[PDB]
């Protein structure tokens, strides 16, 4: 129960109807841990659907940031070209 | 031998302490960036031929909200998200993590002892 919470992208290891779950019941906006800073770094569609904001991390630095509405809009990386 | 050994240890090169600014907590909803930095820079060591870096980050997530890394293995993702935790050299930047943290690796780190216990 702590104010932020860090994840390296364990979904990816986890079945995905278990992703799934978790995305919604814990990690999601409308999860058990709502009130708290989330962090990622999946690389998962379903989450970074369910995203609030995303990154885009190119070899140590940062090429985007923003919404998913963003992202989608620039269409320029898989998180809005290949969905 | 083992006080050379032992010396040796004790003077390995430590993490520094100011690397981020864990102390900080906001008092608001959903209201406050979490990560703070305009061109924030960090390395894996301080001796020469940096094998890994980050370079000029300004990320920022926000209170409340889920937010998330993308890249490629080795495109500093894992390095970004651990000196979110303070494990990396701020050679550059500013950099600062508001209220507890909490963190789970790549790989599962699981104690011996009962599953309650972990």
């Amino acid at each position: 129960r702590a104010d932020t919470y860090l994840l390296d992208d364990p979904l990816a290891a986890v079945d995905e109807h278990v992703a799934r779950h978790l995305i919604e019941h814990v990690l999601g906006p409308n999860g058990l841990l709502h009130t708290k800073t989330k962090v990622l770094a999946t690389n998962k569609v379903s989450a970074l659907s369910i995203a609030d904001s995303i990154a885009l991390l190119d070899n140590g630095e940062i090429t985007q940031q923003g919404t998913y509405d963003e992202i989608t809009k620039d269409a320029d990386s898989p998180l809005w070209k290949l969905l | 031998v083992s006080i050379g050994r032992l010396f040796t240890f004790f003077t390995n090169e430590e993490l520094q302490p100011d690397s981020v600014q864990r102390l900080p907590k906001v008092k608001n909803i959903g209201d406050v960036a979490i990560n703070i930095g305009d061109d924030a820079t960090f390395l894996w060591q301080r001796k020469p031929e940096y094998k890994v870096a980050l370079k000029n980050i300004n990320f920022q997530a926000k209170k409340g909200n889920l937010t998330c890394i993308v890249g490629k293995v080795g495109s500093g993702k894992t390095a970004l998200l651990s000196c979110m935790l303070g494990d990396l050299f701020r050679v550059k930047g500013f950099a600062t993590v508001h209220g507890s943290v909490a963190y789970v690796s790549q790989v599962p780190w699981i104690m011996n002892g009962t599953v309650k216990e972990n």
